[PDB]
């Protein structure tokens, strides 16, 4: 072999779908957006 | 081929210094002066394939800063202007590196003088090969490094450290205004490159928005980079360096101050020919500065009674000379000038070296006499570059002094008249102070010490063969380059220098000379050698000491001391600097001031509040 | 002569840790109140003026009125 | 995990983003502001490769680059007005 | 302090020599007239328009 | 699977190894330090393999819960720039290994502790995108370093130096975590994805900007507050004076970067010239200031408080090269500083005399340290062809860009700096030699010359080809520049 | 006492025995890696212009006279 | 002078300032040198083969092969 083939191979797995990546960040964003309103309205209880 | 003319002395500047344990004091000398006479060979077979076989040579190494349409690249730009200082560069270098292993067969760290003159070699190399004013400015930077380096040689001597220093920043505060036009030049253009910028030069034409006021845009670019050039060129605003300069060795000072750093102001107007031209506001004072430095250097140099030190303002009067003719669109005496120049200033350097070295390492002419009769070669020598200097008509230096001369008178600009006058006043003056050289010493009865003449031993055969070249150069080139760039239209620049069809007097400037103004600077010549034979040889009972009531010993000190500036500058701005930075910014507004916050300031605070309120 | 560290001399000690503590000779006198009211307050003031100028004047070269800032 | 080409991300426009509300779905906001910069280094290369035109076009004719080149001065000229973030004239994008 | 009083005479006769080379107003002392060129002063080489 | 989890994993596995060694094993503890250490760096430097420099979105991400209802948690990941910086850390702490490495018999275990804690702590910091939690980690490092500055300390007078740079960080701290409790009950999280996509109050945004700048105007040293780095930076061991200048300055800039500019984008629009009449005065006075010092270690802080000042107006001139150049000048900054201070603390460790009074004619002998200096010296000397050059010369030119009175000011500190650094060069190792002081030393042996292999290298790689840092990177500076406008 | 300090450029009259073989090593040194540089450079120096008349630089070259065109940059 | 050998048997002064040792034996390696130089190789490789192995993917290549293939679209 040479090293080429030994490098481009392993760098090409280790960097791992970047989109799935995008779409993972897409949905995190909304559901804890989703999530914030609700803590919000969590606070806006009164004491009594 | 063409990256063997720049590497070369790189890599053998980087394999000396690695390893001067290696090689021995003269393995270092014969392997780096040869390496550097293969890079002189190099850029000669590229002069007769550019220069003659016009076809320019370009090329790209790999992008330096990658940034968003601010491409910086290693290439270089092997131009028909670029080649002709390649010619002087190389060939001067490798004659120098010649000259130094005889000089420095003596002196101990002989293998790092040779490092550092490859270094230097390398660093012009890719100044004058460059194309980006970025990557022009690397070579610009390292330029100012070797020479503080170079005249850093003696780190025992106190004088070379304390001028060293000196230089660095007065040349630091010179290229500021060129170091503020690369940014300058690219916020109208978004480029930095040479070529996409000569293509349109002229489109821009708005105004900007500076520190006070708005002014114009590219006239201000102009100015900064003639700032710039101020720095790398002695001119009357930072000149303080030079004079100063000739405090380390001397192989190195026929390098570093009359024959190539030189070359670095004039041609960084040179090589932006087509940016100067559409800036004509930046052209006249261009021109002031370079009058006003040339008469300030050839009424300098006269007093001084110093080898090195008068010469120094022959170098800087011709950078005035070289600047106004880069002021007036006549760049083409400018370049002229300056291969005239390199030739019969770099041999001077040496004799004046050979002169030194040989008797006893004294460099003066109130003490040292005559001693002419004692060696004819090397004094030959001087004497034809001094003919050369003062341009006795058919030589050298009058092709060229000449023709700017004629050039200055011929256009009636406000600067080309008063430039005019300055330039045909200090003819006079240069004429002079040559002369008075040429007779202080090697004319008059010997008033040196008895033992340094019966020490006495001559120029040695390797340190004269460059002598030899070089004036075999100094009497045939400026006869055979008279025709072939400056006859009417060469075509042989192209695009290297561009001339704009409004400001070009040439023809004019030899077909409507009075004939009564192109012969005149011989006549200053011939009345310059008369007063000072007169003055220096026959007739000094009264015209030589003047031991008069007043103002006579002032008008000695005034020249001598050149017109105090080394001392109403360093008082008036560099003492207040040092004074205000201990007792202004150490004392009202960090330490001391603001300082009531930190120790003694808050924690007594709270010795007194927090002690009451236990009780 | 086995000491590789320096001497320390006597002389230069003061004048080492003298300039490290200055707060007692700077806390009250008549230059102290001219030097800190003309370069702490005065320059920091001009160089604002100017450079809030230098934005208003290229605000109004490209006709945009200047903001408040 | 990635195909031995170049990415290829999305060119047509962002749906979600509304200019009228800028900041009405977060989720959207992030696709224009990144569409945004990835339309504008488009510009940014193609003034770069325009400006490699024009440098072998004054490398190439020689002493006629005033008359055989206007074409493409005038081509860099106006690409200058609004590419990238660097004058004050920001691109009306 | 003395010095400064004669730095202010040496750039003096500079800006004073200057001034005087305008005294005599060479520009009008021309012995020729302005060069001119072709095609409007070679305006198609020059710029302007085809 | 390289994940950012395993990178901070490594240093608390060394620290924890190390706790439990007894003293007597001093052949272990320093081989067992130094492998972590070199180990962390190399997993950091993987990292860069695997960096992907397309997406505008962050890399790989950790999310750890931190409160009931995961409204903010432990949420890790790089975009484009703390990425280097991650890198830097990694190899500044070896160095830090190696520089003590001959006294560590007196120094003992505790030693490596400190330094191997502080590592994954700015570890931790650098790659935190949760606003409060890259607070706790942000203050954090005032243990590390006040045990570093007061246990192991030079002189007796440390005890007055570790108060200052201790309560000056503490105010800008709290004034900080003020401003992010507002927000946090504004908004409603912490976390930095959602907290750049929340319309804000221009009221508000002047605020919340002013108490973000009280702590991150201290940690950059300012006009008003910058004395605590000289005093508090002086008085600290080589080994760990090293990274005051190295990680622990470069907090608040980067803090500008990643919590300032995209988060008030309408408020430092409305406090650019604020920003640039400090950092250009400060450029000037400081540079000022270093001019009239005799100590040794004085002189190159203030160097360095003079380019942090200068990179502060290359940052907050928004240009997609000036937020470039800033990084591209902290990093060559990271560099060259750190190794300023190792060359000035060998000096130290032999002779403790720290007056350049003493030092002179240092070139008739130990040639080989003067060589080292005079490099790094030309490096802060700021010469092209050096990683600096390219750092500052994109600072001006976003700077001009913007503001031309600006970047005179800016270039007049590229002035001075020649007045200082080549003044203490000629005046320490190039001056004549005095034997009534320096009666005997020695020149450095082969620790010192590896540590400075590393320094020299960087620096060359990234002064002449510094493509590989700007390629990586242009994709987050881009969206840094272009947030809340459209056009 | 300039024998004890190493001077890696050299001690100040550093007269090896075998100097010249050293000499002719590092002489030969620069040569050898001198040809990648040349060799390398094969690949670049383009010059559209052609010559007048011929240099001698046409066998080891030939980036002239090929891209006339800036159309297709 | 270009002729006499030269008067050295030795360049003068001592490389990091370690004497050498009797001759026979090796230079005793000491205990930091070993993992540093395997770390320094390490990094070496990594940055060698690992940096010309990555993809060349960025805003900068992307855009452009899209502005080589939009630029051209003019009619
Ligand atoms: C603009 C920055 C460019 C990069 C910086 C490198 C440029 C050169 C900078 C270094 C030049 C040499 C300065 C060394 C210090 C000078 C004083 C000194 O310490 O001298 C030492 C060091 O001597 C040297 O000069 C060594 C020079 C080594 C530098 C060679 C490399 C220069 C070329 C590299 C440039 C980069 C190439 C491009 C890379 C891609 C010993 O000299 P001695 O003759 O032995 O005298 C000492 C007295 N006694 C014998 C009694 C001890
Ligand atoms: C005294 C003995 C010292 C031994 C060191 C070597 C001896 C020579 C020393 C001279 C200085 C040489 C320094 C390297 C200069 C390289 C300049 C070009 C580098 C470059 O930009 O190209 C990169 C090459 O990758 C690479 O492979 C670069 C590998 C460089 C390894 C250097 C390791 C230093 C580690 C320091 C870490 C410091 C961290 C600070 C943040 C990739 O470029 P590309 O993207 O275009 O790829 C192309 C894909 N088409």
């Amino acid at each position: 072999g040479f090293i080429m083939e030994f490098a481009e191979n392993l760098v090409l797995r280790l960097m791992e779908n970047p989109e799935e990546r995008d779409r993972k960040a897409r949905e995190h964003i909304y559901e804890m957006h989703e999530r914030c309103k609700k803590i919000k309205e969590m606070w806006a209880l009164p004491i009594r | 081929m063409y990256l063997l003319i720049v590497f070369l002395p790189l890599l053998g500047s980087s394999v000396a210094g690695f390893f001067g344990r290696f090689l021995g004091s003269e393995g270092s000398a014969i392997m780096t002066t040869t390496c550097v006479s293969f890079s002189s060979i190099l850029s000669l077979i590229a002069f007769y394939e550019v220069a003659l076989g016009a076809s320019a040579c370009y090329l790209r190494i790999a992008p330096w800063i990658s940034s968003e349409m601010f491409d910086a690249s290693w290439g270089f730009l092997f131009d028909s202007l670029t080649v002709v200082m390649l010619i002087v560069v190389t060939f001067i270098s490798s004659l120098v590196h010649l000259y130094s292993i005889s000089y420095m067969s003596e002196d101990p760290h002989s293998p790092r003088f040779m490092c550092y003159l490859s270094i230097f070699t390398f660093f012009m190399l890719m100044l004058v090969t460059g194309d980006n004013f970025l990557q022009l400015f690397l070579g610009w930077e390292g330029v100012g490094l070797a020479s503080y380096l170079l005249i850093h040689f003696w780190f025992t001597r106190l004088q070379a450290d304390k001028a060293a220093i000196k230089a660095m920043l007065v040349n630091r505060v010179g290229d500021f205004g060129l170091a503020l036009g690369i940014l300058g030049c690219f916020t109208l253009f978004q480029t930095v490159d040479f070529s996409t910028i000569f293509a349109c030069a002229s489109v821009p034409r708005n105004s900007w928005i500076f520190c006070n006021m708005r002014l114009n845009a590219i006239s201000l670019i102009c100015i900064l980079l003639f700032i710039g050039a101020v720095g790398k060129s002695a001119q009357i605003g930072l000149h303080t360096w030079l004079p100063d300069a000739m405090e380390g060795p001397t192989p190195v000072s026929a390098l570093i101050h009359a024959a190539t750093m030189v070359t670095a102001g004039v041609f960084m107007i040179a090589r932006c020919s087509p940016l100067f031209e559409y800036s004509p506001t930046a052209l006249i004072v261009i021109t002031f500065a370079g009058a006003m430095t040339s008469f300030l250097a050839a009424t300098t140099g006269i007093l001084q009674n110093d080898l090195k030190r008068v010469i120094a303002y022959s170098t800087c009067s011709q950078l005035g000379y070289m600047i106004f003719a880069c002021g007036i669109s006549n760049y083409s005496v400018s370049v002229f000038h300056l291969m005239n120049h390199a030739f019969f200033k770099a041999l001077l350097f040496l004799s004046a070296g050979s002169v030194i070295h040989a008797m006893s390492d004294e460099q003066d002419m109130r003490k040292m006499g005559g001693l002419a009769s004692s060696f004819p070669l090397t004094y030959a020598m001087m004497l034809i570059g001094s003919l050369s200097l003062i341009g006795f008509p058919f030589l050298t230096g009058f092709y060229s002094k000449d023709v700017i001369l004629e050039l200055a008178y011929t256009k009636y600009t406000i600067s080309g008249n008063f430039a005019f006058w300055l330039g045909s006043v200090s003819v006079l003056f240069t004429s002079y102070y040559s002369f008075r050289l040429l007779f202080l010493t090697f004319l008059v009865p010997t008033n040196s010490f008895g033992r340094d003449i019966s020490r006495c031993h001559d120029a040695p055969i390797p340190m004269a063969i460059p002598l030899i070249l070089l004036a075999l150069g100094s009497l045939f080139v400026g006869y055979l380059a008279k025709d072939m760039m400056i006859g009417l239209g060469t075509n042989f620049w192209a695009n290297s220098l561009l001339v704009l069809p409004k400001n070009e007097i040439l023809a004019e400037s030899e077909f409507a000379a009075p004939t009564i103004i192109k012969l005149i600077p011989i006549l200053f010549s011939t009345l310059g050698a008369f007063v000072a034979y007169n003055v220096n040889l026959v007739a000094d009972q009264f015209q030589r000491a003047f031991q008069t009531s007043t103002f006579c010993n002032r008008l000695y000190s005034f020249f001598n001391k050149r017109w105090f500036f080394d001392q109403v500058l360093n008082d008036f701005l560099v003492r207040s600097f040092l004074r205000f930075g201990y007792e202004v910014s150490f004392e009202a507004l960090d330490k001391g001031a603001i300082e009531i916050l930190g120790p003694y300031g808050i924690s007594y605070t709270f010795r007194r509040l927090a002690e009451r309120i236990s009780q | 002569g086995g000491g590789m560290e320096t001497n320390k001399n006597k002389f230069i000690e003061d004048w080492g840790s003298a300039r490290e503590n200055l707060e007692h000779n700077f806390r009250w006198t008549r230059r102290n109140f001219a030097l800190i009211g003309i370069f702490g307050i005065a320059l920091p003031i001009i160089v604002y003026k100017g450079i809030v100028k230098d934005f208003h004047m290229q605000d109004e070269d490209a006709g945009r009125p200047h903001r408040k800032f | 995990g990635r195909k031995k080409g170049l990415p290829e991300f999305e060119e047509s426009a962002p749906d979600g983003f509304d200019p009228e509300n800028p900041y009405k779905d977060p989720v959207a906001m992030v696709e224009m502001r990144e569409h945004i910069v990835r339309e504008k280094w488009i510009q940014i290369e193609k003034a770069k490769i325009l400006r490699e035109k024009v440098k072998w076009c004054y490398r190439v004719e020689g002493v006629n680059h005033y008359q055989k080149c206007r074409h493409l001065v005038q081509q860099y000229l106006d690409s200058t007005r609004g590419v990238g973030w660097g004058k004050d004239h920001r691109p009306i994008s | 302090y003395e010095a400064l009083a004669w730095l202010s005479g040496g750039l003096g006769f500079f800006v004073g020599l200057g001034l005087l080379a305008v005294l005599n107003d060479k520009a009008s002392k021309v012995p020729f007239t302005p060069r001119v060129y072709p095609y409007d002063n070679l305006r198609v080489e020059l710029g302007g328009e085809p | 699977y390289f994940n950012l989890s395993g990178l901070i994993l490594c240093p608390v596995l060394g620290s924890i190894i190390l706790l439990f060694i007894p003293n007597s094993r001093i052949r272990l503890i320093r081989l067992i330090g130094l492998c972590a250490s070199l180990i962390t760096f190399l997993y950091s430097l993987v990292l860069w393999i695997q960096f992907d420099s397309s997406t505008a979105k962050f890399q790989f991400v950790e999310s750890l819960r931190w409160l009931p209802y995961e409204n903010i948690n432990f949420y890790l990941g790089i975009d484009g720039i703390s990425l280097f910086f991650v890198i830097l850390t990694t190899f500044l702490i070896p160095i830090c290994i190696l520089v003590g490495w001959s006294g560590m018999r007196s120094y003992g275990k505790e030693y490596i502790i400190a330094f191997l804690i502080c590592e994954f702590l700015m570890i931790a910091v650098f790659c935190m995108l949760d606003l409060l939690l890259f607070y706790v980690f942000f203050e954090s490092v005032l243990i590390p370093m006040f045990i570093i500055i007061g246990v192991w300390g030079s002189r007796q007078r440390k005890i007055k130096a570790a108060y200052q740079f201790f309560l000056y960080t503490l105010l800008g701290s709290l004034f900080m975590l003020l401003a992010i409790l507002l927000i946090l009950f504004q908004t409603g999280t912490t976390d930095l994805q959602i907290l750049l996509t929340t319309e804000f109050s221009e009221r508000r945004q002047i605020f919340l900007w002013i108490a973000f700048f009280a702590s991150f105007a201290v940690k950059v040293p300012m006009v008003p507050v910058h004395i605590w780095l000289p005093e508090a930076h002086v008085e600290a061991p080589t080994a760990g004076s090293v990274i005051l200048a190295g990680i622990l300055l470069k907090f608040g800039t980067y803090g500008f970067l990643r919590f300032s500019i995209p988060m008030f984008p309408e408020a430092t629009l409305c406090f650019t010239p604020f920003i640039y009449t400090l950092s250009a005065i400060a450029i000037i006075y400081t540079s000022l200031t270093t001019l009239r010092q005799i100590d040794l270690k004085k002189i190159i802080a203030y160097s360095s408080v003079a380019h942090m000042n200068l990179v502060t107006i290359g940052m907050f001139s928004l240009n997609i090269q000036g937020i470039g150049g800033s990084i591209l000048l902290m990093l060559s900054h990271g560099l060259v500083s750190s190794a300023l201070f190792l060359c000035v603390g060998v000096l130290y460790d032999r002779h403790k005399t720290r007056l350049v009074r003493y030092y002179g004619g240092l070139v008739s002998t130990m040639p080989n340290f003067s060589t080292i200096f005079f490099f790094f010296t030309l490096a802060n000397m700021s010469l092209p062809g050096t990683s600096s050059f390219i750092g500052e010369f994109l600072i001006l030119v976003g700077a001009f860009q913007r503001n031309s009175l600006v970047a005179t000011l800016a270039a007049l500190g590229m002035i001075l700096g020649a007045a200082y650094s080549l003044w203490l060069y000629n005046r320490v190792v190039s001056g004549n030699l005095k034997p009534d002081f320096l009666h005997k030393f020695s020149d450095l042996n082969g620790r010192e010359v590896f540590i400075f292999i590393p320094f020299l290298v960087g620096l060359v790689w990234m002064g002449v080809y510094p493509k590989v840092f700007l390629d990586c990177m242009h994709t987050s500076v881009s969206n840094l520049v272009q947030h809340g406008k459209f056009h | 006492f300039r024998a004890k300090v190493w001077s890696m450029t050299g001690g100040p009259n550093c007269r090896p025995k075998h100097w010249r073989r050293n000499t002719a090593i590092a002489m030969f040194g620069v040569f050898l890696v001198c040809i990648p540089i040349a060799k390398l450079s094969a690949k670049l120096e383009q010059r559209p212009h052609m010559p007048v008349r011929p240099i001698p630089s046409q066998i080891w070259c030939k980036n002239f006279g090929t891209k006339d065109d800036y159309e297709k940059e | 002078r270009w002729a006499t050998p030269g008067h050295e048997e030795r360049p003068k002064g001592y490389f990091m300032n370690r004497t050498p040792p009797a001759p026979g034996q090796s230079r005793k390696w000491e205990d930091w040198e070993l993992p540093c130089y395997i770390t320094s190789f390490l990094t070496i490789v990594i940055l060698g083969v690992g940096l010309n192995a990555k993809p060349d993917l960025s805003i900068e290549t992307w855009a452009h092969q899209k502005a080589l293939e939009r630029l051209e679209m003019e009619k």
